[PDB]
């Protein structure tokens, strides 16, 4: 799973592994998952016929 | 994740916590002074010999102590 949306870059050599729903749009989510309210983590779906 | 684990008023205790580029760096210093009033630091100076480094890589902005009650 590849986080894809966070709401600051990282410092160096740091790791987050809190999987909350980011607030995509301006609406807030407050832990609802929907449109503008994408989840962080999406997977690639790695085959060898890529 | 409990990765280190480590096994070792007349008694003052100095330590820096310093969080840089994901290391905790700790350094830390114990001197046995004797003061009649603890309402201040005392007069002098004390270097702080480093003791701890861990590379532990996590987001700090806040802290607490802990303490110890019968
Ligand atoms: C390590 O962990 C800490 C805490 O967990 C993270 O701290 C973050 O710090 C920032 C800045 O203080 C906080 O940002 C706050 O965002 C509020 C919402 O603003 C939104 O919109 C603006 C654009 O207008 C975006 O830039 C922003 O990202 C939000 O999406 C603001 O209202 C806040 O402003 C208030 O506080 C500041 C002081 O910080 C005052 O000057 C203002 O007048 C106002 O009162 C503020 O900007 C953010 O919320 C904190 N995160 C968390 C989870 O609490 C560190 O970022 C983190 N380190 C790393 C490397 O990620």
């Amino acid at each position: 799973l590849y986080r894809l949306f966070r709401k600051s870059n990282l410092k160096p050599f740091e790791r987050d592994i809190s999987t909350e729903i980011y607030q995509a749009g301006n609406k807030p989510c407050n832990g609802v998952a929907g449109f503008n309210c994408y989840f962080p983590l999406r997977s690639y779906s790695f085959r060898p016929t890529y | 994740n409990c990765t280190f684990e480590y096994v070792s008023f007349k008694n003052l205790r100095e330590f820096v916590f310093k969080n840089i580029d994901g290391y905790f760096k700790i350094y830390s210093k114990h001197t046995p002074i004797i003061v009649r009033e603890p309402e201040d630091l005392p007069q002098g100076f004390s270097a702080l010999e480093p003791l701890v480094d861990l590379p532990i890589g996590i987001n700090i902005t806040r802290f607490q102590t802990l303490l110890a009650l019968h």
